[PDB]
């Protein structure tokens, strides 16, 4: 997968890529899919 | 040597200004014509047979189901971008009171879905941001024209908000007029794409002709990923306006650095003419910006370069009609307006009644 490419997690975030998807690891004090929400 | 290449780019920019005609009769543009031909061939393929209930539940595993009905917003619980899903979200809100009900697979991947050479149940409809000729797909004006582009150092919420980068890019422009901007090419990203390395390569061994560096992206793997380099800094969008000479490349897809490009008023290097956002087939080569065929070679580049700064009138010429293009006909207002003629023209291919679908999600308004 080379969805991460394009910088997929907001706020800090770093991505990892599966096959299928992409996943975000978010800092504290954001959430979300994309470190898109308020902890 | 280099009179043949002068007589063969100047051949081009002539033919290529005397066959254009501008995308509206008149320069406001009030019934949205200026990238309606886009529109019409994107949607030609489903004029005859239309679109079938089947069409689409074949067609829902291509991207995220939004349904309009009875005025309101439903959409799959689960969207793969969020951010992106936000972005498309305020443009359809305030169009959903005065539009019919219809079912939209829209994809909010970077990668395009429907490929013609598979064909295939990839008949579609389904919308997708970018493509090229290879595929079906509908295009649709991005999410990041409001929200959820790549997210930077600079723009940790996800590059966004066109109408206040328009302004901000104005300002700067107007701040550095031609004649004070580095006499360079630049270009400042990451290595999405390996079209992009020749431009770099030739950026280090000569550094006074050409400023390239390459970034590092959340998906970097390995130091080849900036051909062995440390990373460089984010620029900001202003501070691209600093130079003359700005370089636009495909990454995954289109690459959303271009419209930012031209609001610099600098002569854009566009590279490569496959892969479009919708607004890319009324920008015209050589009267808005210098087309480069793809995988540019390091000579091609010293080449086209010296030209322009030997010819630096028609340089700011072409400069100043690309800042121009975008300007008057990338508004807010012309990304709302196409947003809602698709959808108007779209639904008149549906050939089914749009039922509830009580798993979908009510996103508003
Ligand atoms: O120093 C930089 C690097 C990138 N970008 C922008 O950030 C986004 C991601 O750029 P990148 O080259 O990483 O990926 P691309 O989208 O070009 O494949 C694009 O809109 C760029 O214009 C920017 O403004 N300054
Ligand atoms: C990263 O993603 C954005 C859109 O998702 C696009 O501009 C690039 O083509 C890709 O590298």
């Amino acid at each position: 997968g080379d969805q991460c490419e394009s910088n997929p997690c907001l706020n800090g975030g770093s991505c990892k890529d599966d096959i299928n998807s992409y996943e975000c690891w978010c800092p504290f004090g954001f959430e979300g899919k994309n470190c898109e929400l308020l902890e | 040597n280099e009179d043949e290449f002068s007589f063969k780019i100047r051949r081009q920019i002539e033919k290529a200004n005397a066959d254009y005609k501008p995308c509206s009769s008149d320069p406001q543009d009030s019934d949205c014509s200026c990238h309606a031909n886009v529109l019409k061939r994107d949607l030609a393929p489903y004029k005859s047979t239309g679109v079938t209930r089947q069409m689409i539940e074949s067609s829902a595993r291509y991207g995220t189901k939004y349904k309009i009905y009875g005025h309101r917003l439903y959409r799959d619980a689960n969207c793969m971008f969020p951010a992106r899903c936000e972005g498309i979200e305020h443009f359809l809100l305030p169009l959903v009171a005065t539009l019919p009900d219809m079912d939209l697979i829209i994809n909010t991947r970077d990668y395009p879905q429907l490929n013609a050479a598979w064909g295939n149940a990839a008949g579609g409809p389904v919308f997708s941001f970018s493509k090229t000729k290879e595929y079906r797909d509908i295009m649709y004006p991005a999410w990041t024209f409001w929200a959820g582009g790549p997210a930077t150092k600079l723009h940790p919420r996800g590059i966004g908000r066109w109408d206040q980068m328009r302004e901000k890019l104005e300002k700067r422009a107007a701040a550095i007029p031609w004649s004070q901007k580095r006499s360079l090419g630049f270009f400042r990203g990451s290595r999405t794409s390996d079209e992009r390395d020749s431009l770099i390569l030739l950026s280090r061994r000569n550094p006074e002709l050409v400023e390239a560096q390459y970034t590092k992206n959340q998906g970097w793997k390995s130091p080849k990923d900036t051909l062995d380099a440390p990373a460089a800094d984010e620029v900001s969008f202003e501070d691209h306006c600093k130079y003359k000479y700005l370089f636009n490349f495909r990454g995954v897809a289109a690459s959303f650095r271009l419209k930012h490009l031209f609001l610099c008023k600098s002569l854009v290097f566009h590279v490569g003419d496959e892969w479009q956002e919708f607004f890319y087939d009324q920008l015209k080569p050589w009267v808005h910006y210098v087309p480069l065929k793809s995988y540019p070679s390091q000579q091609e580049y010293e080449h086209i370069l010296s030209f322009f700064k030997k010819n630096d009138a028609l340089a700011q010429e072409i400069a100043q009609r690309g800042y121009d293009f975008i300007w008057e006909h990338l508004r807010m207002k012309d990304i709302k307006c196409y947003w809602r003629k698709l959808l108007k023209r779209y639904v008149k291919l549906l050939q089914y009644e749009v039922k509830p679908e009580d798993q979908l999600i009510y996103i508003g308004p």
